[PDB]
């Protein structure tokens, strides 16, 4: 019942890694792998039967560190468990921003805030909020109005200078490594706004 | 923005006075009430009452965790509006400290008792009207907003020398910068009066100072009372 010596494990894809290692020798008629996220417990970890010397991980979550180990089970059975292989899945795009949330100042003038994406799939490094004119069909009348926010920290920002009485679109969106998100967006009239 | 700030930094000091006993402490807003867990000790020290709390991790779990401290405050009739689950265990900001303040506005504006009460008034007008009590005889002096009637600081000054007179010289108050009434009344307040430096005088000498923020420290001076 020999131990697998030698493994190195590499992520494939933003969702999936993927396991190797060199063969012992004895007698193993299949593989069994343990794979846990690291920070979580030993027992309670995900176990994946395995008949040849590599698998393919699956449902992992992006952005997030993983720790795995692989045995050899036969003739006489499970044996050592090989060296532990520590991985961290690749950035994924970030999902939309939380509500979009105003503070109405006057008939021109409001305060935009929104709430870090529900799951940022690594770290959120920019934001961008694009507002802009449009009419009753959401069909906007003119060009956007892009504005990147500085940092990530900040969720709050100040609008000033607008018609009265004219709806509004505005739009947010989240980058992290990987790039851009999905969008949040809100039609916001500030004439029928308390 | 940087207008808001002010109101940020007033919360965080509240909040972090009354976590204390909890052995904890916060060092932005926007983030460390995420999950939840902060939260429910504010509420369990402001009440007694021992609340629950998950464990896990995933958004699931703070969410749950959050939603705890939310019903305990429904359960209690609080009013709360455009407030919800996905609001702050992701750290809306705006949301975040509408609930502090809602949370400030039950737990430390509620029970505001004075001579005369005409039994309609909300909380605020009642601290209004017990703040112009008693400034009422000192000469010069109205408090008639949360905002530009407290600039000076005199208004400070002259609510701690009404309880003991034997701390102010309210001559020298009349003739000192806005800042040494300011900064010589939250002395005071703390080191004799007990009450916690919840403003500092620079946020403070400005037109329109937060009147939150305000609210917020005069209900704190009425504690001590």
């Amino acid at each position: 019942l020999g131990a697998p010596q030698n493994p190195n494990a590499k992520a494939a894809g933003s969702r999936k890694i993927h396991f190797n290692w060199l063969p012992p020798s004895g007698k193993p008629m299949g593989y069994r792998v343990k794979y846990w996220i690291q920070g979580d417990s030993e027992s309670e970890a995900h176990l994946l039967d395995s008949k040849v010397p590599s698998v393919e991980l699956t449902n992992l979550y992006p952005y997030c560190d993983y720790e795995m180990k692989v045995c050899a089970y036969g003739a006489q059975g499970e044996g050592p468990y090989s060296s532990l292989v520590s991985c961290r899945t690749h950035q994924e795009v970030p999902s939309e921003p939380g509500r979009l949330a105003f503070n109405v100042v006057s008939s021109t003038v409001t305060q935009l805030s929104w709430a870090e994406p529900a799951e940022t799939n690594g770290e959120i490094t920019a934001y961008e909020v694009c507002y802009g004119l449009v009419n009753d069909d959401n069909r906007p009348i003119g060009p956007m109005k892009k504005v990147l926010v500085d940092n990530p920290k900040n969720r709050m920002l100040l609008i000033e200078n607008l018609r009265e009485s004219q709806p509004y679109r505005y739009t947010v969106k989240a980058r992290n490594g990987a790039g851009w998100g999905p969008e949040r967006e809100a039609i916001i009239n500030l004439a029928t706004q308390p | 923005d940087e207008r808001d700030r002010v109101q940020k930094k007033t919360f965080t000091k509240w909040v972090n006075k009354h976590l204390i006993k909890a052995q904890r402490h916060i060092s932005d807003l926007y983030e460390d009430l995420r999950d939840g867990h902060n939260l429910i000790s504010l509420l369990e020290v402001l009440s007694g009452d021992s609340l629950p709390r998950e464990k896990g991790r995933m958004r699931f779990h703070k969410l749950q965790n959050v939603q705890i401290a939310l019903d305990y405050l429904r359960h209690r009739q609080v009013k709360l509006v455009n407030i919800r689950n996905d609001d702050i265990a992701d750290g809306n900001p705006k949301l975040t400290l509408g609930l502090i303040w809602t949370i400030i506005l039950h737990f430390q504006i509620s029970d505001i008792q004075v001579s005369g009460q005409s039994e309609d008034m909300t909380a605020k007008e009642k601290l209004l009207l017990w703040s112009q009590r008693m400034v009422e005889g000192y000469q010069g002096l109205r408090c008639d907003n949360f905002t530009s009637s407290w600039r000076d600081g005199r208004l400070f000054n002259a609510i701690i020398h009404r309880h003991k007179p034997l701390l102010i010289d309210m001559n020298k108050v009349y003739r000192q910068t806005n800042l040494e009434n300011l900064d010589q009344a939250f002395s005071v307040a703390e080191r004799d009066l007990g009450v916690t430096r919840l403003l500092d005088p620079e946020d403070v000498d400005v037109p329109q100072p937060d009147e939150k923020s305000i609210i917020t420290y005069v209900s704190s001076l009425y504690d001590a009372m």
